[PDB]
RNA sequence: GAGACACGGUCCAGACUCCUACGGGAGGCAGCAGUGGGGAAUAUUGCACAAUGGGCGCAAGCCUGAUGCAGCCAUGCCGCGUGUAUGAAGAAGGCCUUCGGGUUGUAAAGUACUUUCAGCGGGGAGGAAGGGAGUAAAGUUAAUACCUUUGCUCAUUGACGUUACCCGCAGAAGAAGCACCGGCUAACUCCGUGCCAGCAGCCGCGGUAAUACGGAGGGUGCAAGCGUUAAUCGGAAUUACUG
RNA sequence: AAAUUGAAGAGUUUGAUCAUGGCUCAGAUUGAACGCUGGCGGCAGGCCUAACACAUGCAAGUCGAACGGUAACAGGAAGAAGCUUGCUUCUUUGCUGACGAGUGGCGGACGGGUGAGUAAUGUCUGGGAAACUGCCUGAUGGAGGGGGAUAACUACUGGAAA
């Protein structure tokens, strides 16, 4: 079982993600983390400060 | 691989004024010295032990514009050298090019002194050399190149240079811009408001 | 007055659409031997000789009778150099013939008499309308029964839209056939199949009344032709070299391929009305043909030739410059110089070969993938060329994908064939859903095969939608987010990064057309 | 049979070589039975951009090594030199 | 065969791939590139034997994906640059406000100066020692021939290569992002959400006044890198021989 | 003369304390991967997993100064003819420069790749005795006289090819 981060998520079943290992100190069982932004896993929407641990490209001004 | 902000934020924070001006002007005409930089800054709050190490840790990095790589090998160097480790890494940064060329008063500041260093301005022996951080040794004569000796901020630098203290183990000829380092200079001939084993200890947990 | 202005100012490039079973590759073989890079031309089928056309180097003769792959050959004339492209041509494919039209410089339509104009070439007319580009109308298979040549004119002009003008006029149809020249001079073949293996002899009698020849065919045939062709020449405009440089006009040439007559005759008015290559226009500024510096584009890729080792080949038509061997070519898009090691022309003749290729001649060049549809290649320059047609596909069918894992095999698949330009590939933005396009059924059928072929997944598909494809462009600042929000759910990423809206229906396509007018809808990418 | 050869251990587009007495079947930069010197081919002036420990080379010549031919030239430089 | 039970040698059996006239044959990239496949992930189907070295040859010379180089990758280490000096009307705008102001902030604009690196043009080492033609001398012999050794004269030998490096031209232009700010741990406030959405390496926040979530302003640490993950040691005197 | 110069802790059991005791962190490091961003140069490094399968090109040849020989080039000698009166077109002769194929010598056991197998038939450290060794090198001497084959080639012939 992996730990899904951020605020929101596009994921149904049949999904290809990258876990990466971190467990979650309070969810018994649950030991890894899903990249966010890994062929097919979306990054987190209008996401401004610490981006790059959730997959987001720079926004353009 | 250069600090492109504001200067006067980093002596701000560190308190003191670190020479990133060139000294014309009196300090507090231009920023609030001594209070730190921010929103936040009125308030001092209270610093722990390892907060007084790196504050003075990036006090002496902000005064010669070294980064964080660079000033772990030079402190490895130094440590690898014999005798004292603080005299090994005062004299290790002291030996700098363009740091030399500030001393001598070809640059008003630091920052001046490395962009004139690294534009092919500087010989070091007659040779030209363009590296900043180049290491000069005892008896070396360093000197502005023949073009660039016409420069108007250069001899602005030298008159400004008078007013500060004259360096013991440098001989200028302000004629000819024409230096010689004569030895790498004793902790004496250094300011005594750095307390260096902060930083040696701080490296060495 | 330079041998490089020379060698520009004689290269030529032409390509041959055609309907299917109209004879092109026996055309394209003819072609060869009147050009006289082979002493000998095969017809298809060896109905009639040995040897077999040159343009269907495969099977594909005996499989359908038609060409299925893209072929060029350059074969070399009097005091010049023509490339010939050949088009595989269906409703289902049609993109890739575009493709090809857009590179070339002049195009010429071969359709047999009997089977006439009816469909598909209209399409391929029409998109050489829009970039104007000059077309030749051939008739085919005048050994067979033919319908009147007043008749002809008349069907294959009205379902052009575009003047037709008769080079050649046919006083003979079905079992005997002879035609007669603007010039007044009369070509006749003696034997039906006697020099038809061999180069046809030239038996072209100056005048155009000659008793002797009156005699030889038949009376009544001489009469209706002279009142055919007063007729034709009040009813239908003079052949005019800058109405046929505008493309309002089209020059028509009689030929038979089992024959062997009439090819020539048509070759020899092909490369006298075709000019230099015209300077193609870059974003940037238009690029000279003569300037020096090498500029090409690919028009085309082929891939998946050798089962085990892929060995991708991408036809590009260098417009300027010539190419040497081992050259650092820098590709625009990727902002890096490649030097191109390997690449493959077409001597298509009893020569040595060269490895110089001049202005105007297609390149192929061997890559792992490295090269994409639509790469510019240039000396120096910063320019990027346009005209790449990416027509919007319809019939869209989604992926199910049966088995989970493999889908990185089928995302390396899916992507590779959509950088060609076989397929494209689009997912909507609101679900992780993959739906692939195609601009024909039987597209989707050769993809589908090539897929199970090389890449070997299930690809299960035909999962019920109805999707229509039109990518999006607002100049506009804060009014493109409101159509996003607006209709995010039909609004689907295509490839490249371009977003287009998805309509469920023709009739919502127009009512989103009709609100937001400041958004801009376009058909082509 | 047992060579006298030149052994390119230096870094890239600055080689320096060092003359090894090696048996002629190993690698350039490998096994070598005794080290006898080098040879600095860009080196400036004031500095010793070669020396040959002639008393060795001498005795396995003499023992049966033969001598490459850059061996041979850098010798008679040696020679002609001091 | 001196040396193999022999990657690009022989024979047999097994699995696989290919040619066939169905009788029968051919092959083994864990060599250099390179292709499917597996995986989170690892490169060009490049140039030259110019240098070093190996095989053959009396030698000239031929072969060498060894080797020397080039192409891709921030994969690591190191150096440099993205300007420098002056500049309070403390400009406008953002944020906070005790509505007084404070902060971003000499930061920007303005003024003067410099052209490193990238761009354009010109010059230019070194990696090249040799080898080949003519001599002159010496040694050998019947021989001033022929061969060998050493001097001198002559043209020459570079894949890299548009080499490193140096000189000149225009213009501050073409060049700054990442993580964090409750304590450990350097750096704090406001607004939206109310044990939801969410953070987390540990202790632990959030249940309608959050310095702990998300956004903004400000700050701190690093810098062509910055975080996260995997793995080892340290802290662990927490397998302690030292202890 | 130098060859070393070397040692930090903190959070968390309790209402609070001391001790024992585990978990976690600050540091260094990698053949690294992923996420965001990205200007230049120098030196290194780049299938760790499927020792899973390989299309195509190259990765071992050389010697005519060992030997019969001419399959090509390119010269000569005898010539012969369009004879431009000097060799342009052509027959021979390996006669020469060289050389495809073959016999023979030397090299294919070197160079280069990988860690499957191997817990000791291997490796590292240190000793030995019962040994062979092309090419390189020192000494002492030989190097006389015969014979029968066999490739290449010629003629016929098996096989789609090998």
């Amino acid at each position: 079982t992996s730990y899904i981060g951020g605020e929101g998520h596009n994921l149904q079943e049949h999904s290809v993600i990258l876990i990466r290992g971190g467990r979650v100190k309070d969810l018994p069982g649950v030991r890894y983390h899903t990249v966010r932004g890994a062929l097919d896993c979306s990054g987190v929407k209008d996401r401004k400060q610490a981006r790059s641990k959730y997959g987001v490209k720079r926004p353009k001004a | 691989a250069r600090y492109l902000g504001p200067k006067l934020k980093l002596s701000r924070r560190e308190g003191t004024d670190l020479f990133l001006k060139s000294g014309v002007r009196a300090i507090d005409t231009k920023c609030k010295i001594e209070q730190a930089p921010g929103q936040h800054g009125a308030r001092k709050p209270r610093l722990s032990d390892y907060g007084v190490q790196l504050r003075e840790k990036q006090k002496v990095r902000r005064i010669y514009g070294v980064l964080e790589r660079q000033f772990r090998n030079y402190y490895k160097e130094a440590a690898r050298l014999k005798g004292n480790t603080g005299e090994n890494l005062l004299a290790l940064l002291e030996g700098r090019l363009d740091n030399v060329v500030y001393r001598m008063g070809f640059g008003a500041t630091r920052a001046e002194a490395r962009q004139l260093v690294s534009h092919k301005a500087i010989m070091v022996n007659g040779r030209v050399v363009n590296i900043a951080s180049y290491q000069v040794s005892p008896n070396d004569v360093v000197s502005i190149r023949e073009k660039a000796k016409k420069q108007s901020r250069v001899k602005a630098a030298l008159e400004l240079a008078e007013q500060r203290e004259k360096p013991t183990w440098l001989e200028v000829d302000a004629g000819k811009m024409e230096g010689t380092f004569k030895r790498k200079p004793e902790r004496s001939d250094l300011s005594a408001d750095i307390n260096e084993h902060l930083i040696v200890e701080l490296y060495s947990k | 007055l330079s041998p490089y202005l020379q060698e520009v100012a004689k290269r030529r490039t032409f390509a041959i659409i055609s309907h299917p079973d109209a004879g092109k590759t026996t055309i394209t073989e003819k072609v060869l031997l009147f050009g006289q890079a082979i002493q000998t031309a095969g017809t298809v089928k060896g109905r009639g000789s040995n040897q077999h056309a040159k343009s269907d180097w495969m099977e594909m003769e005996k499989q359908r009778g038609i060409s299925i792959t893209t072929s060029v050959m350059q074969f070399p004339y009097h005091d010049c150099l023509v490339n010939l492209l050949d088009t595989p041509g269906h409703e289902d494919f049609s993109e890739d013939t575009y493709r090809t039209l857009t590179a070339v410089d002049c195009c010429l339509m071969v359709i047999d008499a009997a089977k006439g104009v009816e469909d598909r070439t209209r399409k391929l007319m029409e998109v050489t309308r829009l970039r104007d580009t000059p077309i030749l109308t051939f008739m085919n298979k005048l050994d067979r029964d033919i319908r009147d040549g007043m008749e002809l004119l008349d069907e294959v002009e009205n379902e052009l839209k575009i003047g037709c003008a008769p080079i050649t006029w046919p006083i003979g149809c079905g079992k005997l056939f002879k035609g007669v020249y603007h010039l007044y001079k009369d070509e006749t073949y003696l034997y039906q199949s006697g020099k038809g293996h061999t180069i046809q002899e030239v038996r072209i009698v100056k005048g155009l009344n000659n008793p002797d020849l009156d005699a030889a065919v038949g009376e009544d045939l001489a009469q209706q032709l002279r009142d055919e062709l007063e007729l034709v020449k009040g009813a239908s405009n003079e052949f005019d070299k800058e109405l046929f440089l505008a493309g309002e006009i089209t020059p028509v040439f009689f030929g038979t391929a089992l024959g062997n007559f009439g090819v020539d005759h048509m070759l020899d008015g092909l490369v006298e009305w075709a000019p230099a290559p015209m300077p193609r226009q870059t974003d940037t500024r238009t690029v000279e043909a003569s300037e020096d510096g090498g500029g090409g584009f690919v028009f085309k890729i082929q891939a998946n030739m050798d089962p085990k080792h892929r060995d991708r080949v991408a036809f590009m038509r260098v417009v300027s410059g010539k190419y040497e061997k081992g050259m650092k070519l820098r590709q625009v898009r990727t902002a890096k110089d490649v030097v191109i090691s390997d690449a493959l022309t077409f001597m298509a003749g009893d020569r040595s070969h060269v490895e110089e290729a001049y202005p105007g001649d297609i390149l192929g060049l061997h890559n792992h993938g490295t090269i994409q549809i639509g790469d510019t290649f240039t000396q120096g320059e910063m320019m990027k060329f346009t005209g790449i047609p990416n027509f919007a596909p319809e019939l869209f069918r989604r992926i199910r994908l049966k088995d989970p894992l493999k889908q990185k095999q089928l995302l390396k698949g899916l992507v590779q064939l959509s950088e060609e330009g076989a397929v494209q590939v689009f997912r909507p933005i609101s679900n992780n859903d993959l739906i692939v396009g195609a601009v024909g059924v039987l597209q989707f059928d050769v993809v589908v095969a090539r897929l199970k072929s090389e890449y070997n997944v299930e690809a299960v598909y035909e999962s019920v939608n109805v999707a229509t494809a039109r990518w999006v462009e607002c100049k506009d600042a804060k009014k493109f987010e409101e159509f996003k929000r607006k209709n995010e759910a039909a609004l689907a990423l295509d490839g490249g990064d371009n977003l287009a809206y998805i309509a469920t229906s023709m009739v919502n396509l127009r009512l989103a057309q009709e609100r937001y007018p400041d958004v801009q809808f376009h058909q082509t990418r | 049979m047992v060579t006298i050869r030149l052994a390119r251990h230096g870094a890239k587009k600055r080689p320096f070589y060092q003359v090894v007495v090696a048996d002629s079947r190993n690698a350039r930069n490998g096994r070598f039975i005794e080290r006898v010197g080098f040879f600095n081919p860009i080196a400036s002036e004031k500095e010793e951009g070669t020396r040959l420990d002639l008393d060795r080379i001498a005795h396995w010549v003499g023992q049966g090594a033969t001598i490459s031919d850059r061996v041979a030239a850098l010798i008679k430089e040696v020679n002609k030199a001091a």
